């Protein structure tokens, strides 16, 4: 009857996280740890490059295969991608209104991460830092897009 | 009884009571005289 | 012994005493009445059983005692329809044609001009068609015979007369310990093998010995007045054994295990039956026959007084894993400890189990000529849909008083419901996420394609054509369950229901059961039940785990149950209570079973019902469900519009009532909006304005009139909510079935 | 933050404070309507607006008077 | 001080009282090739404020939705660029009444 | 839980006896002729469908393959087997009777 | 009597965990901690959910609110018949006392605490608000 998995977070039954296989197990912790939003020691520029290569080349699909051009030959995956290019260049804006409206307030408290050393604030919430981390997201979900144009005009087995 | 006649003495079984009497006298009316639209007699 | 009978001998005296007294119950209310409010307090906690005192023996004692009246009143009722199939009925008509004659049980006296709704039924008769099904239960049952229903009726009333006698004797005077209540191992071995096993056992001989040769002479085109009567197919074993010869051979086959011998009256041929378009009662004999020895072997599982058999403390304190700590420990003490942790779990399976019966009586229609009469078959669907949504409801009301009342976090230290209760946000988090995805990714669909038919791009939408979402699990199922006397179940001889698939039976022209096709409308509609099942559940849940406390009210529970609100503090904490929550469940509960019984309706008179009169079935709405229902405007359309036209032309005729009570229903449906859209503080400004005018006329009352409570005008609006909606959909439909099908 | 008074119908009977979930109002001796204690609210930043005390005030109304004005963190009732 | 004998408050550490903790984040700078750090830094370089970001968004934007309705939406073969293509529902003004 | 302060990595007690001894005692099993089958087992049938459907390699089986009855029953037994190993093993190692 | 220093040290009651404490406003506004001595190990009502073991002794416990904490109070209070008392922890460090903040609970008198926020004059003898407006801000009669 030992060996409970479920803990609170960090120890402490009064934070309220409740840390579960789901939230810390190693390999999606790892896996978590390892995406470019939580690289907090790296150039937002570039993580904000990274996250928008893969948003950009993943929704440009859904406006391919499910768009209003979708059944005529060609024209399709022109217009999925540059509908993937409005929706990017929508979400970018949207990244900048919020680095206007967030990071104004530069709140004091520290960070520390389950083990006690006191980390540093990831640039990434600064205003400069998610002004270049807009600049990076449109920069990579536009190269995404277009790049997903490409995979549809060069890939192989592309049906 | 005093207390079972005080009970049917209640609001809700002496409104049971009146309106079955009063929906009664109204059926029984409305079977000997059917369809009184105007007074006529 | 520890299992065994404890009573108190003449606990309460019988006198009227107390009737004299309203509010006798209650501390509060036993001091008489000042303001109107009292009347409805009088009434809201009459059966609050648990409020009126604190020992859980008298609350159990009136609980069962209650359950006793409850029993007799299902009794005057059951032997009420019986005696109206006896006296005010087509039914002996019936039984020699029921595939013309209407099945009718209700007369109307001839006073204001109501004599026109005594309709042209068949058989001689005029009256109401009624759409409960009596006539095929007792058809299926071996009736034959009105004067059968009176003394069944006559057995009835004598039944409600004991079961009162009974409530009334285990009261006043031998009422039961709690350490009587409490044996609940007893209670579930005794329920299971003598009440459901027992049960199922002597149905089953009935249905040996009554139900299979009746019925069989009475499809083999025997009138029902030469057919032999049930004490003559008892007595003399000639005719049995003449119709199955396995009754030569006498009893011995069950005691010699030779039991293939029976394969006359105990088959599995599955489907239904050719001539009747119901379920084979030799089918429903061997059923009976199987869950009676499966639940007497099920009553033979829990310890009562032999130690042999399972403790059911000793099951749930043993299950426990790594993920949820203590586990099922304490569960014991809280079942046999608070009623209403019991009356929430049994209202949720017994209301499941009502939507499992209607889902199971229309796809294996067990009574004879039941699928041929589109009305019943629909009426009986609604129905216990509803009463299982109803049920479902006051299973969450009834946990969310327990976590109220009856918890103690003593008791309940790191087991199952403490550790529900400490992640209930993750929980209703992920609920309100899966609600949110099915609204938009169910209704939407519908949008998109309300917007796309709009726009004349059918070629966009989401249907069977254009973009096609099929539902290729069911069908699968559907295609697995067809082919299962093949190779899953070799001695059926047919599947469970031609639902899944086959040919059709059709019965009189109509189409009794055909496959079902499943398609991208079944999809969406199905996805919508979905989306409504879990958004009631997300209020009902909400109102459970949020019933002591949250992150807005942490002090909800000494606040109560009931309670309208703490303030317009907090920015406003009006229907924070779990009774509001479940006021809500309710409005949710109508929203999804309303869809569940259209998809039903329509789907059945789209692509099941119909006619077969030359090379061809002829369907009702004629298969519009497939290609009208992927929009709102389909629904709109061919189905509340279209199929209105029954219900609003019925002036006139015998299902005139059905108008008038889609009408009056509209009334009250909207009426209750005065109630849930308006608040209590206007309505007393306007009572004492009135009440200026009554005290300048000398006749103000001394009961001062109040508005009514914040909870009351909740639940006066959900009632007449749901009653107008109910009714209105009850008229459409039996306006609309009893004259289409 | 919400707007407390307490007016000089009080009796002083601290139902109003045993009411109150936010601990906003204390019961004064004597420097208010008489002697035999008197309410207060020197503590309305923490006022929620809930009425409690209010609904708890036995004098004709209420002594005490709830009047909501702008709202906070703390006159929201809001962890976060 | 914390971490032990469950005292879950401490002043001098306010982070773990609090919660203020980062469940995944991780401080290492050695993620990306520095050629392609380069190039992906100095290919934002221009819009990486707030305002050149949106005078970025709104000048492509504008264009691209200008260039939609004058050409994108004829080389898109949208209906309401080709026009009705018929006679249209002129005539049938009304089932009673056709009017124009 | 004055315990459990730190989330063990070792949530699932691994032991690799576990998944070889369920895949054991559902397949061995799982390939005993049945005259329901024809004389043939249900794991045998499963690998002939999956013969059958890598034919055509890149479309994917059919609705009426009889294909899908094989693997989801065969997986229905195989994770529950597994399943219980686990829990089995774990607790025998651990307490829990 | 004086204000007591809130004291670290204290330990804190069993709790599992649940997902009912605290959020970001801890970290960034405010939250509370309540503290009080038990004289055993009585499984008490959390507010923000479940159930918890406190200890024999003192005891200490953070809440995000401060009703989460009179919540608790009166339980222990009215339930266990302890003595609790709580403060106002800032992210920064500062703590600010506040229930028993003379000592003595506030429904008692403590002869010289102060009546603040105490109109002298009748419910009905306010003025209307035509006399109160434009006063600034949007003023109630009672001001
Ligand atoms: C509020 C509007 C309203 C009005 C004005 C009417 C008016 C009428 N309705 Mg309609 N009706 C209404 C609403 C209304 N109804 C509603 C809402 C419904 C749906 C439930 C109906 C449904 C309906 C039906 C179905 C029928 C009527 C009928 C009637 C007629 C009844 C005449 C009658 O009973 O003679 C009664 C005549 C009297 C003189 C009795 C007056 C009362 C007392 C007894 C007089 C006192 C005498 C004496 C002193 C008493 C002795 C004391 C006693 C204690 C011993 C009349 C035209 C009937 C009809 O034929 O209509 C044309 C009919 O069949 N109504
Ligand atoms: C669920 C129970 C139930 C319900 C809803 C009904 C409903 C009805 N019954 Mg039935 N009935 C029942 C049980 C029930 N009965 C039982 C248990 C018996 C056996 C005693 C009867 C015996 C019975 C007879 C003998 C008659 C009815 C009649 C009626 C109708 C009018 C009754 C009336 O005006 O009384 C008036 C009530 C008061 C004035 C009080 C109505 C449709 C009548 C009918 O339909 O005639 C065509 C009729 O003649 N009932
Ligand atoms: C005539 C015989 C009789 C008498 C004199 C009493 C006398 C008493 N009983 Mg007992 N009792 C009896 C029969 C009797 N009982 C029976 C037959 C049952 C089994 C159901 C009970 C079950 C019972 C319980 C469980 C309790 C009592 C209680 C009481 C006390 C007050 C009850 C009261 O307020 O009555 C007035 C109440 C009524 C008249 C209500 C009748 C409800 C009936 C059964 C159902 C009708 C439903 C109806 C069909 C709905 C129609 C809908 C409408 C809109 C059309 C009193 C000592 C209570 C007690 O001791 O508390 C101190 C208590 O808790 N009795
Ligand atoms: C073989 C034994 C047996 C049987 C048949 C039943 C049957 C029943 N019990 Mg259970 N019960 C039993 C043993 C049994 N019990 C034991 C041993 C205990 C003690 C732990 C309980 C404790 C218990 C409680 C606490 C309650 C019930 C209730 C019920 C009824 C539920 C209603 C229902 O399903 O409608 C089906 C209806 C019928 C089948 C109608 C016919 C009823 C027949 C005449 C009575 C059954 C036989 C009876 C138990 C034996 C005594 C007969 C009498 C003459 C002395 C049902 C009639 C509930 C109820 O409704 O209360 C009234 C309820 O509240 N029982
Ligand atoms: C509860 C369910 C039930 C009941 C009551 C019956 C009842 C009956 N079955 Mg059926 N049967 C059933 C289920 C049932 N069956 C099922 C499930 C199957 C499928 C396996 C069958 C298959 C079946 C076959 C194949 C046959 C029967 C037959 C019979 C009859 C003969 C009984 C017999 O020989 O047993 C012996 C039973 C007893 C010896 C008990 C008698 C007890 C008496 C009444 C005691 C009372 C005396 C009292 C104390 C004092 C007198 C009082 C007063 C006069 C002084 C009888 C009418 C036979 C028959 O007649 O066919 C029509 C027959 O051939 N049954
Ligand atoms: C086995 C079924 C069952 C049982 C035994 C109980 C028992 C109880 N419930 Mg639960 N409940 C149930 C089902 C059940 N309920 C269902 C299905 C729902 C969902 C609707 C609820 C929802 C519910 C809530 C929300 C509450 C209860 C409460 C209560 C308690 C007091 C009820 C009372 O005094 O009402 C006395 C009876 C009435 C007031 C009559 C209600 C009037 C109805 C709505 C009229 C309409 C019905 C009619 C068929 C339509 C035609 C109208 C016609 C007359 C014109 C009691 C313990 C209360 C409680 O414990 O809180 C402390 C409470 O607040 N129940
Ligand atoms: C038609 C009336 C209506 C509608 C649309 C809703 C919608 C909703 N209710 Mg409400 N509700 C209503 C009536 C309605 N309710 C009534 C009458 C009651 C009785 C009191 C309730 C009681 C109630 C409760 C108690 C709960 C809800 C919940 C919900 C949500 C669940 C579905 C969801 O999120 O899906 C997604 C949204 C929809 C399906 C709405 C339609 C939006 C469509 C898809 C188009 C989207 C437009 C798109 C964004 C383009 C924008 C254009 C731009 C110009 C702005 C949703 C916000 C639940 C909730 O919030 O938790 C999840 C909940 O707990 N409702
Ligand atoms: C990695 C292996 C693989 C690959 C490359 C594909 C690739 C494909 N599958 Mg297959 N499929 C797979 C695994 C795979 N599937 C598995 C594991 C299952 C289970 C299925 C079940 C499946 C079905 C049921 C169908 C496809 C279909 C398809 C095609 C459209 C998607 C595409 C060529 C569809 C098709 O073209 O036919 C289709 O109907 N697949
Ligand atoms: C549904 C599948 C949930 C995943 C699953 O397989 O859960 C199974 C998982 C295992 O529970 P245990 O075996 O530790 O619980 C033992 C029971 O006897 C209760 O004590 O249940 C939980 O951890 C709690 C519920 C999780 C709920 C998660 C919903 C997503
Ligand atoms: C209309 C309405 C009222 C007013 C309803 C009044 C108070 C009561 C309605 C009628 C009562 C029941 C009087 C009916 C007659 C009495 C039963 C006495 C019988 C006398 C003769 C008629 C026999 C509310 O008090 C209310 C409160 C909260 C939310 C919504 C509402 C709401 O919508
Ligand atoms: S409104 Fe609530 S919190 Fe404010 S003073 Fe009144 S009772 Fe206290
Ligand atoms: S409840 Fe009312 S009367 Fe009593 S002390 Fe408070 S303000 Fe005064």
């Amino acid at each position: 009857k030992k060996a409970q998995v479920i803990s609170p977070v960090n120890g402490d039954p009064f934070v309220g996280m409740l840390e579960t296989p789901v939230t810390s197990a190693p390999i999606v912790a790892t896996y978590l740890s390892n995406l470019p939003a939580y690289r907090t020691g790296v150039a937002p520029v570039l993580r904000g490059v990274e996250i928008g290569l893969a948003h950009g080349f993943l929704l440009a699909g859904p406006f391919i295969k499910l768009g209003p051009l979708r059944n005529v030959p060609e024209t399709a995956e022109i217009a999925g991608s540059l509908s993937a290019a409005g929706l990017v260049l929508i979400l970018a804006l949207c990244l900048s209104i919020y680095g206007s409206a967030q990071f104004q307030s530069t709140p004091s408290i520290g960070v520390k991460t389950l083990s006690g050393r006191s980390v540093a604030r990831d640039p990434l919430f600064s205003a400069d830092g998610w002004s270049e981390f807009a600049a990076g997201f449109l920069v990579g979900g536009e190269a995404g897009v277009a790049w997903a144009y490409v995979c549809t005009q060069i890939l192989p087995y592309y049906s | 009884m005093k207390d079972f006649t005080t009970y049917l003495s209640t609001a809700p079984v002496i409104a049971t009571i009146w309106f079955t009497f009063t929906a009664g006298l109204l059926i029984e009316i409305n079977r000997y005289f059917p369809d009184p639209l105007v007074f006529s007699f | 012994k520890k299992v065994k009978i404890a009573v108190d001998r003449n606990p309460v005296e019988t006198s009227f005493e107390k009737w004299a007294k309203p509010g006798h119950f209650s501390r509060t209310l036993s001091k008489g009445p000042n303001t109107t409010t009292w009347i409805w307090n009088l009434h809201a906690d009459a059966h609050d059983f648990d409020s009126h005192t604190s020992d859980l023996e008298e609350i159990s004692r009136k609980v069962f005692s209650a359950h006793f009246g409850q029993l007799g009143i299902i009794f005057i009722w059951l032997s009420g329809m019986y005696f109206h199939g006896a006296r005010f009925s087509n039914y002996e008509a019936w039984l020699s044609d029921p595939t013309h004659i209407k099945p009718s049980a209700q007369v109307v006296w001839p006073i204001v001009g109501q004599e026109i709704l005594n309709g042209d039924v068949g058989g001689g008769f005029q009256g109401i068609q009624i759409t409960s099904g009596f006539f095929q239960l007792w058809r299926a049952s071996g009736i034959t015979s009105e004067l059968q229903l009176y003394t069944t009726a006559i057995g009835g009333l004598v039944m409600a007369a004991a079961m009162f006698f009974a409530g009334w004797f285990h009261y006043h005077k031998a009422a039961p310990k709690l350490e009587w209540f409490q044996n609940v191992e007893s209670m579930l071995n005794h329920h299971l093998g003598g009440l459901l096993g027992l049960g199922s056992l002597a149905w089953a001989g009935h249905q040996i010995h009554v139900s299979l040769p009746v019925n069989k002479l009475l499809d083999a085109g025997v009138d029902p007045k030469e057919i032999p009567l049930p004490h003559d197919l008892l007595l003399n074993r000639a005719i049995m054994a003449d119709l199955y010869p396995s009754f030569a051979k006498g009893i011995a086959p069950f005691f010699t295990l030779n039991w293939s011998e029976y394969s006359d009256f105990l088959t599995f041929k599955g489907g239904l039956n050719p001539v009747t378009g119901g379920l084979w009662l030799s089918d429903t004999a061997h059923h009976h026959v199987a869950i009676a020895v499966l639940f007497l072997v099920a009553g033979h599982m829990y310890r009562t007084n032999w130690g042999i058999g399972h403790s059911m403390k000793e099951i749930l304190e043993a299950h426990r894993g790594p993920f949820t700590g203590e586990g099922h420990v304490g569960l014991y003490e809280i079942l046999t400890t608070s009623w209403h942790a019991q009356l929430a779990i049994n209202l949720a399976l017994f209301g499941s189990l009502s939507i499992i019966v209607a889902h199971h009586m229309y796809a294996m229609p067990p009574y004879p000529y039941l699928a041929t009469d589109y009305g019943t078959q629909l009426s009986l669907f609604t129905h216990h849909t509803w009463i299982g949504g109803f049920c479902i409801v006051g299973a969450g009301a009834h946990a969310a008083i327990f976590m109220v009342r009856d918890y103690d976090p003593t008791n309940n230290y790191n087991n199952l419901l403490d550790r529900v209760i400490r992640h209930r946000d993750a929980i209703i988090s992920h609920l309100n996420w899966v609600c949110i995805f099915l609204g938009f990714h169910s209704f939407g669909l519908y949008i998109h394609n309300d917007t796309m038919s709009a726009l004349g791009r059918p070629q966009d939408m989401f249907s069977d054509t254009a973009i096609q979402l099929q539902p290729v699990f069911a069908q699968w199922i559907q295609n697995t369950h067809f082919l299962a006397p093949q190779l899953t179940a070799p001695n059926a001889l047919a599947a469970t229901s031609l639902t899944w698939g086959g040919d059709l039976v059709a019965v009189g022209g109509k189409v009794a059961m055909m496959p079902i096709s499943l398609g991208t409308s079944d999809f969406m509609v199905h996805h919508i039940h979905a989306f409504t099942i879990h958004v009631t559940v997300l209020i009902l849940l909400k109102g459970v785990l949020f019933a002591r406390s949250s992150r807005l009210i942490p002090d909800k529970a000494n606040l109560g149950f009931r309670f309208p609100c703490d303030g317009p503090g907090r920015g406003g904490t009006c229907q924070v209570s779990a009774w509001d929550h479940v006021f809500l469940g309710l409005f949710w509960m109508y929203n999804s079973l309303s869809i569940v019984i259209f998809h039903f309706s329509w789907k059945m008179q789209s692509d099941v019902w119909g006619t077969v009169t030359a090379s061809g079935v002829s369907h009702i709405t004629g298969g519009n469900f497939a290609q009208s229902a992927n929009t709102i405007n389909g629904w709109l359309r061919d189905f509340l519009w279209a199929q209105s036209s029954q219900v609003i032309q019925s002036y006139g005729s015998a299902l005139s009532a059905y108008g008038l009570i889609f009408l009056g229903a509209h009334f009250v449906w909207a009426f209750s909006l005065m109630f849930l859209f308006s608040g209590r503080g206007y309505w007393q400004e306007l009572i004492e304005s009135i009440v200026w005018a009554h005290n300048k006329l000398k006749v103000a009352p001394a009961i001062q009139p109040r508005a009514l409570s914040i909870t009351q005008g909740r639940a006066v609006g959900v009632a007449h909510y749901l009653l107008g909606g109910i009714a209105t959909t009850w008229s459409f439909f039996l306006a609309r079935i009893i004259s289409v099908g | 933050a919400h707007i407390v008074k307490i007016y000089d119908t009080c009796i002083g009977c601290t139902q109003c404070v045993r009411a109150c979930p936010l601990d906003v109002l204390e019961m004064v001796p004597w420097d208010g309507c008489k002697a035999s204690q008197m309410a207060s609210a020197p503590r309305t930043e923490d006022c929620v607006g809930c009425k409690r005390c209010e609904t708890a005030c036995p004098t004709d109304f209420l002594s005490v008077r709830v009047y909501l004005g702008s709202e906070s963190t703390r006159s929201m009732g809001l962890s976060y | 001080k914390y971490g032990e004998n469950s005292r879950y408050f401490d002043l001098q550490d306010m982070e773990n009282t609090t919660g203020s903790w980062d469940m995944y984040g991780v401080d290492e700078k050695k993620r990306y090739p520095d050629n392609q750090a380069k190039f992906f830094t100095q290919a934002t370089d221009i819009i990486s404020r707030r305002e050149s970001l949106r005078a970025l968004v709104a000048l492509s934007g504008i264009a691209a939705i200008v260039t939609y309705g004058l050409k994108g939406a004829k080389d898109a073969d949208l209906p309401i660029t080709k026009g009705p293509q018929t006679t249209g529902e002129n005539g049938k003004g009304g089932s009673v009444r056709s009017r124009l | 839980e004055a315990s459990n302060k730190s989330f063990p990595r070792d949530w699932v007690k691994t032991d690799p006896l576990v998944p070889v001894l369920g895949f054991a005692g559902w397949t061995i099993p799982a390939n005993i002729g049945v005259s329901a089958f024809g004389g043939q087992s249900l794991f045998g049938l499963f690998t002939q469908s999956i013969g059958e459907n890598l034919a055509h390699f890149p479309t994917g089986p059919a609705l009426d393959d009889k294909f899908w009855l094989y693997l989801i029953t065969y997986h229905l037994g195989l994770f529950l087997t597994i399943t219980l190993g686990q829990i089995g093993v774990q607790g025998r190692k651990q307490g829990y009777w | 009597w004086t204000v007591p220093t809130l004291n670290p040290d204290t330990p804190s009651p069993i709790f599992g965990g649940s997902t009912g404490g605290l959020l970001r406003k801890a970290q960034t506004e405010e939250f509370y901690v309540i503290t009080w001595e038990a004289k055993k190990e009585q499984i008490f009502e959390m507010p923000t959910g479940g159930a918890a073991i406190m200890r024999q002794g003192p005891n200490l416990l953070k809440f995000g609110k401060k009703e989460q904490c009179l919540a608790l109070t009166t339980q222990l209070r009215n339930k266990f018949k302890l003595t609790p008392c709580f403060y106002r922890v800032f992210p920064d460090g500062k703590v600010q006392y506040l229930h028993p903040a003379d000592g003595v609970y506030p429904e008692k008198v403590n002869a010289g605490r102060v009546g603040a926020n105490q109109n002298m004059r009748r419910i009905g003898q306010n003025v209307n608000p035509i006399k109160v407006k434009f006063s600034g801000r949007m003023m109630s009669p009672a001001e």
